[PDB]
């Protein structure tokens, strides 16, 4: 098979096919995710340059790994799908040999486990994607959001952007997240995580996903009416 | 030792074009010209037999090939190149067909075959493309005659007539102007010898012209008999003497 | 200079500029010396720490009880090599019952070493070693280079200012040559070779370590307190 | 241009630069000789003497292949013992399937076929050796020798290293001045001389003789070390004829 | 293992599957369910070889998950049984076969009809009102043949299912400890309690 | 390019001195040895405020006796830890013992010179593994993506190691108790530190032959950092 | 057919005291009704104060000897000359023998 | 050895862009325009070919349009040749999917799969990338009408109306511009001539330059009709919206 | 400039790899031709031998590839030894599999189809030599077919090839416009023979002593090669004309 050392170390001590990666991923359409007292909430940028779509079938921006966690990203959509079917198929695999389903840090360290092989593995390139993943272990009521990134380093997050411009919407995150004070409903997280979007979207119109998660596999996507309506009284109480 | 050249030698250049398929192209260029027609009843494919010294004996080297008792081919650019390439398309006739269906390839069928196999060159890792482009004329019972372009690159056309190679701009104009949808099969042969004399600088006989017609089943061309289902082949290469009679009533 | 990409290339005068930087590596390593009588073999070796608050690299390793050897240079090359020799020595005991000759141990090293300088991919093992051995013809002592040249010898040395200790014992051939049924005087003279080496520090107690084989003595190591007795 | 950075690559003239990049580590190794005789083949070698340290007798370089081929080398020392092993395979290969040992020129054609194959590939670097090789077989005796092109050929006297002028030159003497045969005794004495005499091509260090030959009356076709007395009795005639 | 019946009715699909595992001169448990849930409108109950069947049925169950997931969308009771036969049809030509038969019973969500499917360890597949695998069948076919009816009710259906399980009570050698009883309709699966 | 397992003219192997840069950017990681015990601590060093601090894993058990810190691209020792916890669990099974401290870090430094045309490069992280044998007592390893690995009493590794490592030289003698190693790592952590050191930017672990290696709770280092307060502002 | 067992007969024996151990054999090797040798040891030092004595098949039995025996020595290459104790010499030898679970060395062991 | 001649298709520029898979869409740009328009009751595949010779046989011919299966079919832009691989890969696929589990391939299913290959070639084996862009049009009965495409990327979406190959750009807004959701085919196929018409780089848009195709439920009763246009019919539907 | 040094098209559709693998077939500095008779086929090379301590005997650029197929190399020994291993292997295996002895042009097509392999496969170099087979052939007669580095193959009513070549091929092409026939006509061998020495003089412009020259004759049935002392006599011959 080809066997070219694609990822190798430069003389400064630097990697760059996976400092690259996360160029692309910084090219991606914005991700962010928000963890409230009682659910995790996935919102994402979707770009609008692009009239004439067929969003009943055009691959949806959050993806479900098992009926309890989820899973998105910003970079190379064709490189997402790879890590999501291994993920699922982890997934399953998991609930078969332990007959109990995945925690979202397992998950989590998979994927990123995933990443970090085709960083020292030769003939391949890293993956151009970044990820979050969200959900609730099986039997709590504790949320979890992780991010990943091509690297292979994953981490915890009270609340978590990427994409392009992530960083304005870090900033926003930053001084809007009481981590003493975490959004107490779901209400409240949705409102947060729309919020900081619009810091950086557009119109809110076809250009927010939001996905809900909450504990024992409750997920749910909004509805175009359903999210304008946030987008709608966030700009009312704007004129102060 | 083994190949290191697990990578393609072909790739896109910032432009858009595939460099190695363009080269390719122009060493068919280069190539000596050759050409096909399709009658109502028949192909004729045909092509100058440029010789290496006077030394040589050209009935030796056949650039006229024969796939299959219905399908013929002829080429413009490397001849080495052609050679495995007809050792190769007379097999996969075989494998990935008779001996499947117990009956030879549909002319499309062998030429898409063939048509893989120059794509391959041009994606699999440490070879070059083909620097042949052919020309393969056949016919099978449902599609009746057939005419069709190979080139490096691996796509095909299929042509009422055309020339490759050498003097391919000037040939396929001047068939252009002689090509209807009525033409006889001894028609057609009779533009070919025409078309090919603008091209052919030096002598011009039936032993510097190779020639050969997908036309009527030749039962005296199979071997045996007894098989009223068997019929012969339809491809035949004209003889250096038939070719000569046609000559000179040019 | 453009013919140092590999080592599976000549440059124009005939050299192979990997397999000369693998030879580099060794010079940056400590000094460590052989040297033998017709009774016994003895290894010297100057080990080198990270600093004052470090272990010091050991540079002796035994390959079997009549056999082993002392690394200047890559460390886990020398493991990979001395490794590589106790299978041999294994493959000769276990096969044959047959304690696996010196010159024989030098001519698989020298063919294990050029495999790795002739082919796309490699590179050239970046370690010097010092064999010593008493096998059915006496005691022996061999020099391997990373080039794959491998030579007997009476004595030598490897390492960075290796050339004291080699003019020393080329001075001192026919004394210690002669040496013989005597452990403790063999080892006096190439703890003294060694010190032809040194700079700006001399031999202490966790720095030096000896090696000694020969017709009753299986190969064994001396470290730490067993060598104060030679400081 | 940049036709030499790779090996199997042709340079416009249509030469392969790698192998002629070999040849020049050959020309700078020691001198090594084989001489054909009456009913055998004589090979020896300079080994210098670097130091004091080094064991005399003790660095053996001639080997032997099978019981009745000799092989000797000047250049890459490494290189030429890999391509001894090879021989050593390719004549235990022939016996197995053939029985009887394998024949010089055959011998020669397994070690050729097998350097050339060096010169095939830019992931192979070609070998660093020229080899001087024979012995006797059904048809009495044969020498060869074999360069890092592959190219070898039948020899009446043979040469390489940094000494291969010097030697060549008292060669072509030896060939002229005895049409008829030199002896396996007298032509040890002869590569003794010659060695001597190419060793002033590389006289800042001296060095040490190494002698071995077959002869199908003298060694009865097996390949031996010439050593003790007979080795002597070489080394003087050779004083002798350097004064 | 042993025991394995399915009939449809008009409305729904109903699996009753002995409890027993036996092994050797001792019934080692008693309360066995021999079924595993495929999809949520998907059941398949089991019989055959000693690891076989749960290893067969855990490693199709996840394959069917699997495609849950990744499609959002569950696979028809048709398309199950048809990936379930290609894969004992597989195994029948393994270096060692899977020895395990199975019943699906699903019901569409399409087509609004339960369906029940026979398939054998060869890979052997058929669509019936009432199927049965092993011994059972020589004695519950005859005794469907006759009551049986295609437009019973779920109710009508279990009490033709504790005529079988009677009638094999009486005349079954082996005592099989009771059937566990499972009903797959619109609404899904779920499990009468007091059989 | 060029090679990945070439030799530069130093007659140093590129690839590994290179990786040598990316450690000397990881976050710093100290361990110091006393005959009561050995104390590894790390700086965890969070990229935002955001990021929950305590999902950040630089402390890792390989067994009961034996335990690692790490510095560098921390991604990489996923499977040399991997590795480490297979080998120690795998020896534990063939011999009915526990495997010694020199022999795990020498499994380890194993895998590390196993790259080129095995892995595509070096690893990006180097290792202190810190752990007790009933043979040669507590000890403390260096473990580096050139192969080799050294016996420490105490070290540095990581963006602080230079300035930390003098640091440990001036301070380390033979008779510190394992209390004083504690506070010893705390204070060398806070000197080299980008932010203020507190107990949720900094973890703290030891391992003794007696309960083994055991990673701090935030609120029992929490009361060392004040300890350590105390003590220094009381000269 | 080909039966790659055999039985060279003979017998041994092990007890344990207080602060000793003893391993006893006897020298005769048999097969069938004939002697082989009347003198042939099968109880063996293994280094590291281990004695071992693998009785039944020969060739099996000297096999997993020299094995064994060769674990002691690559322990020592491996584990800074450490030695090995009872208890894992008896492990390791376990899983020598399972090794070749399925072709069994036909020997009782002691140690 | 080697490495010296090898391009390294699979790598990333300083920005994160894929060399290969750019310099692929820049080459599929030259190729000739198709057009998918999908309406409530059928879609409409439409395709100019590539500047087409008078003695070209344009009726023994495909380049643009391939059938799939009986429920799915695709329109190609770049390479023909290696458009023709991944075709039969595709073709295969559907074939394991029917073999399986005894229904016809969902649409997007079977467009995954054929992404994931390409995908493959961009990331792991050192080849390069396939030069082919992808409007796949089928239907199935989760979804009804389908229209996809995708690139040399990997990355495949789903659309109402979509072009590829030249002029996309141009060829797009003229889409964006004139199509509305309740739409007919007969419309479809009208919008679909229409913009090639507008945006062709030929002088005259003419029957012999064009590819075309219909996938109705124009057939007898909910199951579903692929109608590749014979070029007589092509003339004929060139003519009734008056372009010639 | 790397389309230069490995098998890949230079822009104007070239193999430059080729053409120097073209270049190095000169390199031995010899001349070869070959001629058919009535019953047999031809072929001489020069040989030259500069060194005089090599054995005369083994300095050889013809060989016996089968019974009935010979072969001359013009090109470096070591190149052309390659192609005759392989000729052998290839014509015992096609003997082996098929029951009959591999036709000359047979061979040359099989060889000739491995050349061009080494065009369009880039880990291979083409070997840098062009290979004259004879024979008498049991169906098409005394036959010549040759291949170069291009992997082209042709069959010769006679032919040359070497530095000079082109004067030998008109030389030749001019004998054959007058005789105004294919071959040699001409019963015994040893006349043919004589006729190729002959015509490779006047071609040349140089004599040849018995150690000068290589000869090969195939016949029906045998090909073999000549001994100074058969060529000797065959100068001999040629003096007294």
């Amino acid at each position: 098979g080809y066997d070219r050392a694609l990822s190798i170390f430069s003389p400064d001590g630097h990697i760059f096919q996976v400092e690259y990666a996360l160029e692309a991923v910084k090219r991606g359409t914005c991700a962010v995710g928000v963890k409230g007292k009682n659910c995790v909430v996935l919102g994402c940028e979707r770009r609008s340059t692009l009239k004439l779509q067929d969003t009943r079938i055009t691959p949806s921006k959050v993806s479900k790994i098992d009926s309890h966690v989820v899973l998105s990203f910003s970079g190379l959509n064709a490189d997402s799908r790879i890590l999501i079917e291994k993920a699922r198929v982890e997934a399953q695999s998991h609930r078969l040999t332990l007959e109990d389903p995945v925690t979202v840090e397992y998950l989590t360290r998979y994927v990123a486990g995933v990443q970090q092989r085709y960083t020292q593995s030769g003939g391949v390139r890293p993956f151009g994607v970044s990820t979050l993943i969200a959900g609730f272990d099986p039997r709590d009521d504790e949320p979890k959001l992780y991010q990943t990134e091509p690297s292979g380093i994953y981490s915890s997050w009270s609340a978590q952007t990427i994409g392009r411009n992530s960083k304005t919407v870090r900033e926003f995150l930053e001084k809007n997240y009481d981590r003493k004070e975490p959004p107490a409903t779901v209400e409240e997280c949705v409102k947060l995580t729309v919020r900081s979007l619009l810091e950086v979207v557009q119109t809110g119109a076809k250009n927010i996903e939001i996905t809900v998660v909450k504990p024992d596999s409750d997920i749910v996507a909004l509805s175009s009416e359903e999210i304008n309506q946030y987008v709608t009284q966030i700009e009312q109480e704007k004129q102060e | 030792m083994t190949d290191r050249y697990s990578f393609s030698l072909t790739t896109f250049s910032p432009s858009g074009k595939l460099g190695q398929i363009d080269y390719a192209l122009t060493a068919v260029k280069q190539g000596v010209t050759s050409l096909g027609i399709k009658a109502t009843n028949g192909v004729v494919i045909a092509t100058e037999k440029k010789s290496s010294s006077p030394l040589a004996m050209s009935e030796t080297l056949s650039k006229v090939s024969l796939l299959t008792p219905d399908i013929g081919a002829v080429y413009s650019g490397m001849g080495p190149d052609y050679r495995v390439l007809v050792d190769k398309s007379r097999k996969v006739a075989h494998t990935s067909y008779k001996r499947i269906y117990g009956e030879y390839p549909p002319t499309k069928l062998l030429v898409s075959e063939v048509a893989k196999i120059m794509q391959e060159a041009t994606q699999s890792g440490g070879v070059r493309p083909f620097g042949v482009s052919l020309l393969i004329a056949g016919h099978d019972e449902f599609n009746g005659f057939s005419l069709y372009q190979v080139d490096p690159s691996g796509s095909y056309f299929p042509w009422k007539a055309t020339a490759i190679g050498k003097g391919s701009v000037a040939a396929k104009t001047f068939l252009e102007k002689r090509w209807n949808d009525e033409l006889e099969l001894e028609d057609a042969i009779h533009i070919a010898l025409l078309t090919l004399k603008e091209s052919v600088e030096g002598e011009f006989n039936g032993d510097t012209i190779e020639l050969a017609i997908i036309g009527d089943e030749n039962p005296d061309l199979l071997g045996y008999t007894g098989i009223p289902t068997d019929k012969g082949p339809r491809f035949r290469k004209l003889t250096s003497q038939e070719i000569n009679d046609r000559l000179e009533a040019l | 200079n453009n013919y140092d990409g590999d080592t599976v290339t000549f440059s124009p005068t005939g050299r192979l500029f990997q397999v000369e930087y693998a030879l580099e590596a060794i010079k940056q390593g400590s000094v460590t010396v052989g040297l033998r009588s017709n009774t016994h073999a003895v290894l010297v070796a100057l080990k080198r720490n990270a600093d004052e608050l470090s272990s010091y690299q050991k540079k002796i390793i035994k390959c079997d009880e009549h056999m082993g050897l002392s690394l200047a240079g890559l460390a886990p090359d020398a493991r990979v090599l001395s490794n590589y020799l106790r299978q041999q020595c294994n493959y000769s005991s276990l096969v044959f019952n047959r304690k696996l000759a010196v010159e024989r141990a030098g001519h698989l090293l020298c063919d294990k070493a050029q495999k790795n300088t002739q082919s796309y991919g490699g590179r050239p093992y970046g370690v010097g070693l010092l064999i010593i051995g008493y096998d059915k013809s006496g005691a022996h002592l061999l020099e391997f280079q990373p080039s794959g040249n491998v030579t007997e010898l009476y004595g030598t040395a490897i390492g960075a200012r290796s050339q004291g200790a080699k003019t020393y014992l080329e001075r001192t051939l026919d004394t210690f040559i002669k040496i013989d049924g005597n452990p403790d005087e063999l080892i006096k003279a190439g703890v003294e070779a060694i010190s032809q080496s040194l700079r700006d520090e001399s031999l202490t107690v966790d720095n030096l370590s000896i090696a000694i084989v020969g017709k009753d003595t299986p190969f064994t190591i001396y470290d730490g307190e067993a060598v104060a007795k030679y400081i | 241009t940049g036709y030499d950075l790779s090996n199997s690559v042709f340079s416009p003239d249509g030469r392969n630069f790698q192998v002629e990049y070999a040849v020049k580590a050959v020309e700078n190794g020691t001198t090594s000789i084989g001489i054909k005789c009456n009913d055998g083949v004589v090979f020896a070698v300079e080994k210098l003497i670097t130091s004091k340290l080094l064991v005399p007798q003790k660095n053996v370089k001639i080997q032997v292949v099978d019981r009745h081929i000799g092989c000797v080398y000047s250049g890459l020392i490494p290189d030429g013992r890999h391509l001894v092993n090879r021989g050593r395979e390719e004549a235990a290969s022939f016996k197995k399937l053939y029985k009887t040992p394998i024949p010089i020129p055959a011998f020669a054609d397994r070690l050729g076929q097998y350097v050339q194959a060096h010169t095939l590939y830019n992931s192979v670097r070609p070998f660093g050796v020229s080899t001087i090789f024979g012995g006797v077989d059904k048809n009495g005796a044969h020498l060869y020798m074999l360069e890092p092109s592959g190219s070898y050929w039948g020899y009446k006297g043979a040469a390489t290293g940094k000494g291969r002028q010097s030697a060549k030159a008292e060669l072509e003497k030896l060939v002229d001045h005895h049409p008829e045969g030199l002896s396996a005794r007298e032509a040890v004495k002869q590569a003794a001389k010659i060695i001597y005499l190419a060793h002033e091509d590389n006289k800042e260090k001296d060095f040490e003789l190494e002698i071995s030959w077959c002869s199908l009356s003298e060694t009865n076709g097996l390949h031996k070390f010439v050593k003790g007395d007979l080795l002597q009795e070489a080394i003087d005639f050779a004083q002798k004829e350097i004064n | 293992m042993d025991i394995i019946l399915g009939i449809r009715v008009q409305d729904s699909v109903i699996l009753a599957s002995s409890k027993a595992v036996t092994r050797g001169i001792s019934v080692l448990k008693d309360s066995d369910d021999k079924t595993r849930q495929l999809s949520p409108h998907t059941l398949m109950s089991f019989a055959g070889e000693a690891g076989d069947t749960v290893q067969f049925a855990e490693y199709i169950q996840a394959n069917i998950q699997l495609y849950s997931i990744r499609e959002d969308y569950e696979l028809s009771p048709q398309a199950v049984s048809s990936f379930v036969r290609q894969e004992l049809a597989k195994s029948i030509r393994s270096r060692r076969p899977y020895q395990v038969n199975v019943l699906i019973g699903g019901y569409d969500k399409k087509k609004n009809k339960p369906e029940l499917y026979q398939i054998d360890y060869l890979g052997t597949k058929v669509e019936l009102p009432y199927g049965a695998h092993g011994y059972s069948g020589f004695y519950t076919f005859s005794l469907l043949d006759h009551h049986y009816r295609p437009d019973m009710t779920t109710e009508e259906g279990l009490d033709l299912l504790k005529l079988c399980v009677q009638e094999l009570e009486k005349r079954m050698p082996m005592d099989f400890k009771g059937v566990i009883v499972k009903i797959v309709d619109k609404d899904g699966i779920r499990q009468v309690d007091d059989f | 390019d060029r090679g990945v397992s070439t030799f530069s003219p130093e007659g140093r192997l590129f690839q590994v001195e290179y990786s040598l840069e990316a450690i000397k950017l990881g976050s710093t990681a100290i361990g110091i040895a006393t005959k009561e015990g050995v104390v590894l601590g790390v700086e965890k060093r969070a990229t935002s405020p955001l990021l929950e601090s305590d999902s950040i894993e630089k402390i890792v058990e390989i067994d009961r006796h034996i335990g690692c810190a790490m510095s560098g691209l921390t991604a990489d020792a996923r499977s040399m830890i991997e590795h480490a916890r297979t080998a120690a669990v795998t020896h534990n099974l063939y011999y009915d013992e526990d495997i010694n401290v020199e022999s795990l870090t020498q499994s380890v430094c194993d895998l590390a010179l196993r790259f080129g045309e095995l892995m595509s490069r070096p690893f990006g992280v180097a290792l202190l593994i810190a752990g007790h044998d009933a043979d040669d007592g507590y000890q403390l390893f260096h473990a580096e993506p050139s192969g080799t690995f050294y016996r420490y009493n105490a070290k540095a590794i990581g963006s602080g190691s230079e300035g930390a490592q003098a640091e440990l030289l001036n301070e380390w003698h033979s008779s510190l108790t394992l209390k004083e190693a504690e506070l010893l790592v705390l204070k060398i952590l806070k000197q080299v530190m980008e932010e203020k050191l507190d107990e949720n930017n900094a973890q703290l672990s030891c391992i003794t032959k007696q309960d083994g290696f055991k990673i701090y709770d935030n609120e029992k280092t929490a009361e060392l950092i004040k300890e350590l307060k105390e003590k220094e502002a009381a000269e | 057919q080909f039966n790659p067992y055999g039985d060279n007969g003979g017998t041994i024996l092990g007890i344990a005291g207080e602060d000793f151990a003893v391993l006893a054999g006897d020298t005769r090797n048999i097969t069938d009704y004939s002697i082989n040798s009347r003198y042939e040891p099968k109880v063996f030092d293994c280094g590291d104060n281990i004695v071992m004595s693998a009785n039944g098949f020969a060739a099996d039995g000297d096999a997993l000897v020299k094995r064994f025996k060769n674990s002691v020595k690559w322990y020592h290459f491996d584990h800074n000359d450490k030695k090995l104790s009872i208890n894992s010499a008896a492990r390791n030898i376990q899983h020598l023998l399972y090794g070749k679970r399925f072709f069994p060395y036909y020997v009782h062991t002691i140690i | 050895g080697s490495r010296r001649y090898d391009s390294r298709t699979t790598i990333f520029s300083p920005e994160g862009r894929l060399y290969q898979v750019e310099y692929a869409l820049e080459s599929i740009s030259h190729a000739g325009t198709a057009i998918g328009i999908m309406a409530s009751d059928g879609i409409v595949l439409a395709a100019e070919r590539k500047v087409t010779s008078t003695l070209l046989e344009q009726d023994t011919s495909t380049e643009k349009l391939y059938k799939l299966n009986d429920k799915i079919a695709v329109a190609v832009a770049g390479l023909t040749a290696d458009a023709e691989i991944l075709i039969n890969t595709a073709r295969i696929h559907a074939q394991n999917y029917l073999k399986t589990y005894n229904e016809d391939i969902p649409v997007e299913i079977l467009v995954r799969r054929l992404s994931d290959i390409k995908q493959g070639y961009t990331q792991h084996g050192g080849l390069r990338p396939f030069g082919v862009s992808f409007i796949y049009a089928g239907y199935d009965d989760r979804y009804g009408y389908q229209l996809y495409t995708s690139n040399p990327s990997g990355n495949y979406t789903g659309w109402k109306a979509i072009s590829v190959g030249a002029n996309t750009s141009a060829a797009q807004t003229l889409l964006q511009m004139d199509y509305k959701d309740d739409m007919k085919v007969d419309d479809a196929i009208e919008l679909a001539l229409k913009t090639l018409s507008k945006t062709t780089d030929s002088s005259a848009l003419t029957y012999d330059r064009l590819e075309f195709a219909t996938i109705r439920k124009g057939a007898n009763d909910g199951e579903v009709y692929q109608k590749i246009f014979k070029p007589q019919e092509i003339k004929d539907i060139l003519v009734k919206t008056g372009i010639t | 400039g790397y389309d230069r040094h490995i098998t890949i098209f230079s822009p104007e559709g070239r193999l430059y790899q080729v053409e120097y693998a073209f270049k190095a077939t000169n390199q031995t500095n010899i001349n070869s031709l070959a001629v058919r008779g009535k019953d047999c086929t031809v072929v001489i090379s020069q040989k030259k031998v500069p060194d005089k301590l090599l054995d005369p005997t083994t300095v050889s650029y013809i060989f016996c590839i089968s019974r009935t197929i010979g072969m001359v190399v013009n090109g470096p020994i070591p190149d052309a030894r390659n192609a005759a291993l392989r000729a052998k292997a290839e014509a015992a295996e096609f003997r082996y599999k098929y029951g009959y002895d591999m036709p000359c042009d047979v061979l040359a097509k099989r060889m000739a189809n491995l050349s061009q392999i080494y065009t369009q496969r880039a880990y291979m170099r083409p070997l840098g030599v062009i290979l004259t087979f004879v024979s008498v052939d049991e169906e098409l007669g005394p036959s010549i077919y040759k291949t170069d580095p291009a992997g082209y193959y042709v069959g010769y009513k006679a032919t040359a090839t070497g530095p000079k070549q082109q004067e030998i091929t008109t030389n030749l092409e001019n004998h054959f416009k007058k005789s105004k026939i294919d071959h040699i006509n001409e019963e015994s061998w040893e006349k043919v023979v004589e006729f190729a020495i002959t015509h490779m003089i006047d071609a040349l412009g140089t004599e040849f002593s018995k150690n000068d020259l290589e000869v090969g004759v195939a016949t029906k049935d045998k090909f073999f090669t000549l001994s100074a002392e058969n060529i000797e006599e065959r100068l001999v011959a040629i003096a007294e004309q």
